RNA sequence: AAUCCGCCUCCCAACAAGCUCUGCGUGGUGGGGAAGCCCGGGUGACAACCCCCCGAAGCCAGGGAGCCAAGAAAAGCCUCUAAGCACAACCUGCGGGAACCCGUACCGCAAACCGACACAGGUGGGCGGGUGCAAGAGCACUCAGGCGCGCGGGAGAA
RNA sequence: GAAUGCCGGCAUGAGUAACGAUAAAGAGGGUGAGAAUCCCUCUCGCCGUAAGCCCAAGGGUUCCUACGCAAUGGUCGUCAGCGUAGGGUUAGGCGGGACCUAAGGUGAAGCCGAAAGGCGUAGCCGAAGGGCAGCCGGUUAAUAUUCCGGCCCUUCCCGCAG
RNA sequence: AGCCGGUAGCGGGCGUGGAUCCCUGGAUGUCCGAAUGGGGGAACCCGGCCGGCGGGAACGCCGGUCACCGCGCGCGCGGGGGGAACCUGGGGAACUGAAACAUCUCAGUACCCAGAGGAGAGGAAAGAGAAAUCGACUCCCUGAGUAGCGGCGAGCGAAAGGGGACCAGCCUAAACCGUCCGGCUUGUCCGGGCGGGGUCGUGGGGCCCUCGGACCGAAUCCCCAGCCUAGCCGAAGCUGUUGGGAAGCAGCGCCAGAGAGGGUGAAAGCCCCGUAGGCGAAAGGUGGGGGGAUAGGUGAGGGUACCCGAGUACCCCGUGGUUCGUGGAGCCAUGGGGGAAUCUGGGCGGACCACCGCCUAAGGCUAAGUACUCCGGGUGACCGAUAGCGCACCAGUAC
């Protein structure tokens, strides 16, 4: 019915794979179909651009590519740490995110 | 059009008396009309609206045939 | 519903419909099955004038194709009314 | 060469088995069948014409079942039949049945 | 049913006419209009637009004669009357209004159709000019128009 | 490892036969990275009861123009019926339908047949036959008895008059 | 918590005031197609009537309605066509086999046609067949390659019984009573509807005497549990090191009703999706289980001899079916001819007769157990792009 994220834009993940490894930083964009996310200032990659209106002078610009989702884990905004997410059902009753080491809220 | 938008216009439009809602439909078609003119000589920027009105136009004669379902 | 403004969709935009314009000759496109007299009421309706004369054509789509794929454009049919003596309608003389 | 329109009677496939020899109980060696093939037995239909409330009705009936037709005609008395077209008259000596 | 048609009798007319329909001619009016020259067009040009002859297989046509193998139907059309209705209705003249759907480009004896091909094959109808040769749709040359056939350059054996 | 096996790939013959009518070419100028092959001029040849023109089949955008040359073109290609894009088919009178029938087809009535189905006067359908009112010129890169110009005509509705 | 399909881009919008998306219901649904106003070369053409639109009478458009056939007192209901196999019925080959061929086989198969459905068929003994017996039907195992059938060749091939699966039995016709209608040969008349009545093989029923006067219960309907059509919760890991990358190796842990499996930059129980274990429907579908109504169902002697399904049984001729190929050839079925009876009636137990037994023909319905796989899911000592479906890919396509 829908991909499941655990994650979304845009709060605070910790990058646990890959070169990044150890890296925090927001989530700019969530892409749910290649099940990736795209990190603030992580998976910098180098890629040319013909000389155009758009980019006069030309050379190259840089990008934020994608992360395989499981490569990231929120930050709890209560205790600061890296965790896996519940479900937790409130009064309402509506269903939210909290963090898994403490018992915060992720929303 | 936006979702609250989208919620008014039923709203007022289940107001409406059938002979009211075929008149607002007449106008609106002619509307898009106008929309489609300014479509072909290049002078329509914001093209959505020729969705707007074709599904605004669906609304109204959906709740047009609600009315005459009785 | 059905409308003047379902009959009449586009105005033709080409230099032999242009030269039309001159001497009242209107050319729009209209839907395939679409008649010579229900098209005169529609313009009218739409642009307030009287209509005099109707012309009609099919307009076949052009076969075209990208790559792999053969296709085909939509079949269209075009008008040509013509407005009484010395009336004109603005929307098309824009140009 | 048809179907009864009282009995139902349908033309029916049988078997026509031509034999040579002498019977056994005759003292033969035994029958030999020297042939067999498909035929078909229709039932004996003919055309029965009666006068049913002034009308003319007729019937295509097998001659086993010629005296089911009268029966029916006389059953007919009870009706209420006359006005009524021919194809008519026949659906209720049919219904009858 | 019938005043129509058919049949019988009579009167007038008859290779006359009349009446009617078509062809051709004229016809108010509108059109076109060459060679050559100059860059499809401009000019020629107020273009001229006339006389004679040949003359169809085409038209008048549903014409005529002969022959035997004896040569569609139905509607439009005219006439008759029946139900009906005769304030209707139809005819004639005139006026105003109304007049819908599809095809229409291009090839079409062919490189665009049928032949797997831009294939020396096949494909129904009409037009098909001039001169000479007895005639002609034959033949030779030529008008208008269209082409030189989608590999070439050499060499000069068998 | 063989089945003149099956599917594919690549060889050989071989730079060989052939390049599709023996109507035929020559030069100059132009274009372009490239030209025997595209454009223009002049000269030469071929068709002309056609190898010209106009319809109908059939084909279905091949029509016109712009920009292109990888492949298609039996060579070449700047060219093309090829690639991309844009444009182009205008009707009361032309052809067909809202008219008629032909063979035949279908088919109320009716007849027949194990089933499916086969017949069948009427009627209906069925045309390149009957019927029916547009001729000359002008105009577009490309449509014209279709648009325009002139001069004519047909039916239907309604009204007036006789 | 993102979204405006594959599909990015140009150019523009939507979303915690809950979008996209998923399930359910509804609305719209041009033209053709059973196609059904009429025609037709399917997706086109042309009408009648009512209503509406335009200036609208001609013309055109919009809404509605108009085929034919069956059954019922013009009007109603139903029919029509389609579906991969499966199923019944109506017709029905040949190659082949017999080491030739005709009977026979292949085979009542292939195929054609009609029809039925989620199954169809069959089904409540005029049975079986020897048991002093069984007890509707269907399906499996077995009986059995037996009994037999057979140019006694090639070959063909049962049933009873026993073990199991499932389980269920009903409504009528007739006699007699009543009622409505019509017929003319006027009535204790004949006939057609409808109602009552009745449904059996220890024979049953009717009618006339006699005594006796609440239990069952649906295959129908109503409610409901359960299920299907979206989903949701779900334990436990950090660090060092090599490396582009850790899930590798090393150090110290942790979960487990979860160490199936797939991902993640390589080889991860604890990163992700999941897994064990749980939870979930407003709406539609189902509902064979649970509950309740309803229809329906129920005595005993004695007398009466009224009734118990007709061109039928029965006999003969022609054939089919059965293991049965004319054989001693019965049984079941029926095309032709003849042609009864109503319980002292009739069929059957393999010609026929006797005896002894069995059974109730000529009307109808009936779940489940059974077959199939277009569709959905689960699982493979199944395939892995010459394989596996003809197609992993825009294939019943290009050609
Ligand atoms: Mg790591
Ligand atoms: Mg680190
Ligand atoms: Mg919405
Ligand atoms: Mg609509
Ligand atoms: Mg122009
Ligand atoms: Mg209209
Ligand atoms: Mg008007
Ligand atoms: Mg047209
Ligand atoms: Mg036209
Ligand atoms: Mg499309
Ligand atoms: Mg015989
Ligand atoms: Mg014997
Ligand atoms: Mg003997
Ligand atoms: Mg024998
Ligand atoms: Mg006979
Ligand atoms: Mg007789
Ligand atoms: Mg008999
Ligand atoms: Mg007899
Ligand atoms: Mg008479
Ligand atoms: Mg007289
Ligand atoms: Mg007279
Ligand atoms: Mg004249
Ligand atoms: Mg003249
Ligand atoms: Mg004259
Ligand atoms: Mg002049
Ligand atoms: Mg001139
Ligand atoms: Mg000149
Ligand atoms: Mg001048
Ligand atoms: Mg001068
Ligand atoms: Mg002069
Ligand atoms: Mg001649
Ligand atoms: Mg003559
Ligand atoms: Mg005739
Ligand atoms: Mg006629
Ligand atoms: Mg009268
Ligand atoms: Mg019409
Ligand atoms: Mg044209
Ligand atoms: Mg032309
Ligand atoms: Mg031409
Ligand atoms: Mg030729
Ligand atoms: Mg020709
Ligand atoms: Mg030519
Ligand atoms: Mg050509
Ligand atoms: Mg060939
Ligand atoms: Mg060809
Ligand atoms: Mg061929
Ligand atoms: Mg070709
Ligand atoms: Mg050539
Ligand atoms: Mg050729
Ligand atoms: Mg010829
Ligand atoms: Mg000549
Ligand atoms: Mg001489
Ligand atoms: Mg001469
Ligand atoms: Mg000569
Ligand atoms: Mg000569
Ligand atoms: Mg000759
Ligand atoms: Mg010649
Ligand atoms: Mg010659
Ligand atoms: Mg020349
Ligand atoms: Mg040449
Ligand atoms: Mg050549
Ligand atoms: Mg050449
Ligand atoms: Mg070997
Ligand atoms: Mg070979
Ligand atoms: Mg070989
Ligand atoms: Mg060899
Ligand atoms: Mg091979
Ligand atoms: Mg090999
Ligand atoms: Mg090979
Ligand atoms: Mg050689
Ligand atoms: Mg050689
Ligand atoms: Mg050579
Ligand atoms: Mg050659
Ligand atoms: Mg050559
Ligand atoms: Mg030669
Ligand atoms: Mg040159
Ligand atoms: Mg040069
Ligand atoms: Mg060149
Ligand atoms: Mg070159
Ligand atoms: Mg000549
Ligand atoms: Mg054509
Ligand atoms: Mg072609
Ligand atoms: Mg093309
Ligand atoms: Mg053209
Ligand atoms: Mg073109
Ligand atoms: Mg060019
Ligand atoms: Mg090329
Ligand atoms: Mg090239
Ligand atoms: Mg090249
Ligand atoms: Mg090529
Ligand atoms: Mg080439
Ligand atoms: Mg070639
Ligand atoms: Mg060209
Ligand atoms: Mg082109
Ligand atoms: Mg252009
Ligand atoms: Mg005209
Ligand atoms: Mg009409
Ligand atoms: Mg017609
Ligand atoms: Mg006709
Ligand atoms: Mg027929
Ligand atoms: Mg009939
Ligand atoms: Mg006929
Ligand atoms: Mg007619
Ligand atoms: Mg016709
Ligand atoms: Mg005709
Ligand atoms: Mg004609
Ligand atoms: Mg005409
Ligand atoms: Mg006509
Ligand atoms: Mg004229
Ligand atoms: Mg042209
Ligand atoms: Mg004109
Ligand atoms: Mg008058
Ligand atoms: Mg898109
Ligand atoms: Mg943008
Ligand atoms: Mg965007
Ligand atoms: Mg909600
Ligand atoms: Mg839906
Ligand atoms: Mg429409
Ligand atoms: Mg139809
Ligand atoms: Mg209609
Ligand atoms: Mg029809
Ligand atoms: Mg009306
Ligand atoms: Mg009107
Ligand atoms: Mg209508
Ligand atoms: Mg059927
Ligand atoms: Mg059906
Ligand atoms: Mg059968
Ligand atoms: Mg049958
Ligand atoms: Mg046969
Ligand atoms: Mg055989
Ligand atoms: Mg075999
Ligand atoms: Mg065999
Ligand atoms: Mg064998
Ligand atoms: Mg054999
Ligand atoms: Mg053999
Ligand atoms: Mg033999
Ligand atoms: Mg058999
Ligand atoms: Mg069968
Ligand atoms: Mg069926
Ligand atoms: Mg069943
Ligand atoms: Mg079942
Ligand atoms: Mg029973
Ligand atoms: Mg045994
Ligand atoms: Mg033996
Ligand atoms: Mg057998
Ligand atoms: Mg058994
Ligand atoms: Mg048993
Ligand atoms: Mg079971
Ligand atoms: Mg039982
Ligand atoms: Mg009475
Ligand atoms: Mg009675
Ligand atoms: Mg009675
Ligand atoms: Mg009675
Ligand atoms: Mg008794
Ligand atoms: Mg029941
Ligand atoms: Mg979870
Ligand atoms: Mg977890
Ligand atoms: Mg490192
Ligand atoms: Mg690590
Ligand atoms: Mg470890
Ligand atoms: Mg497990
Ligand atoms: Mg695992
Ligand atoms: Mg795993
Ligand atoms: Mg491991
Ligand atoms: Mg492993
Ligand atoms: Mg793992
Ligand atoms: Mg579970
Ligand atoms: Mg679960
Ligand atoms: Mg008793
Ligand atoms: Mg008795
Ligand atoms: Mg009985
Ligand atoms: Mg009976
Ligand atoms: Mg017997
Ligand atoms: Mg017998
Ligand atoms: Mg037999
Ligand atoms: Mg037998
Ligand atoms: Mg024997
Ligand atoms: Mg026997
Ligand atoms: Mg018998
Ligand atoms: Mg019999
Ligand atoms: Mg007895
Ligand atoms: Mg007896
Ligand atoms: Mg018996
Ligand atoms: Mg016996
Ligand atoms: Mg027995
Ligand atoms: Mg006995
Ligand atoms: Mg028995
Ligand atoms: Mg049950
Ligand atoms: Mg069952
Ligand atoms: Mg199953
Ligand atoms: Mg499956
Ligand atoms: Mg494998
Ligand atoms: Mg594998
Ligand atoms: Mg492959
Ligand atoms: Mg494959
Ligand atoms: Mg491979
Ligand atoms: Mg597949
Ligand atoms: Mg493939
Ligand atoms: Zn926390």
């Amino acid at each position: 019915m829908r991909v499941k994220m655990h994650v979304k834009k845009g709060d605070t993940v910790l990058v646990a794979s890959g070169k990044y490894k150890g890296r925090v930083g927001k989530v700019k964009e969530v892409l749910p179909k290649k099940y990736a996310v795209i990190v603030e200032g992580v998976n910098i990659v180098k890629k040319a651009v013909r000389v155009s209106p758009k980019y006069p002078q030309g050379g190259f610009i840089e990008k934020e590519a994608p992360l395989h989702a499981s490569k990231v884990r929120p930050i709890c905004p209560a205790c600061g740490k890296p965790t896996r997410v519940r479900k937790k059902f409130l009064e309402n009753g509506k269903k939210i995110r909290v963090c898994a080491k403490c018992g915060g809220a992720l929303d | 059009m936006k979702l609250s938008e989208v919620r008014k216009q039923l709203e007022e439009a289940r107001k409406l008396s059938p002979v009211e809602l075929e008149k607002l439909v007449r106008e609106k078609k002619r509307e898009l009309m106008e929309l489609r003119f300014q479509a072909s000589i290049g002078q329509l920027s914001q093209n959505h609206k020729i969705r707007d009105l074709k599904r605004q136009i669906a609304r109204l004669l959906t709740v047009l045939n609600e009315k005459r379902r009785q | 519903m059905k409308t003047a403004y379902d009959v009449i969709l586009a105005p033709v935009l080409s230099e032999k419909a242009y030269a039309g314009f001159a001497e009242g000759k209107y050319t729009f496109w209209v839907h395939p099955k679409a008649t010579k007299t229900e098209i005169k009421n529609a313009v009218e309706t739409a642009f307030k004038v009287k209509v005099v004369k109707v012309n009609t054509l099919h307009v076949r789509g052009k076969k075209k194709r990208l790559g792999r794929y053969l296709g085909k454009r939509p079949d269209r049919k075009k008008a040509i009314v013509q407005v009484a003596p010395g009336q004109k309608i603005e929307a098309l003389e824009g140009l | 060469s048809k179907v009864c329109e009282i009995s139902g009677k349908r033309p029916i496939v049988a078997n026509s088995i031509q034999r040579r020899g002498k019977a056994k109980r005759e003292g033969g060696v035994g029958k030999k069948t020297t042939g067999i093939s498909k035929r078909r037995q229709y039932p004996n239909l003919q055309k029965v014409r009666v006068r049913v409330a002034g009308q003319e009705i007729t019937f295509r009936v097998a001659a086993s079942h010629i005296p089911k037709v009268y029966e029916l005609v006389e059953r007919a008395k009870g009706l209420k039949l006359e006005g009524l077209s021919p194809k008519e008259i026949k659906k209720e000596l049919l219904k009858l049945l």
